[PDB]
């Protein structure tokens, strides 16, 4: 099962103290043993 | 060597043995996801105090 919790408050190291919200639940039902990320260009 | 591709005899004054009908098998399978299809069920109404 694949959980999202997203939490969006305004604001190099962060301070304070909030409580994520839960967003999307999909059972997509797969191994996942490794991940990278995405970058937008101009 | 035989041909098995036959034409339809399917016409609805013919007789018993040959007709045309509608088929449809519905495949269900139920995993360890949660089910995203459900079916309708009949409610009552809301009760307070």
């Amino acid at each position: 099962y694949f959980k999202i919790y997203s939490k969006h408050t305004p604001i190099d190291l962060p301070q304070g103290f909030s409580a994520l919200e839960p967003l999307v639940d999909l059972p997509i039902g797969i191994n996942i043993t490794r991940f990278q990320t995405l970058l937008a260009l101009h | 060597c035989y041909f098995p591709l036959r034409s339809y005899s399917f016409r609805p004054t013919y007789g018993v043995g040959h007709q045309p009908y509608r088929v449809v098998v519905l495949s269900f399978e139920l995993l360890h996801a949660p089910a995203t299809v459900c079916g309708p069920k009949k409610s009552t109404n809301l009760v307070k105090n």
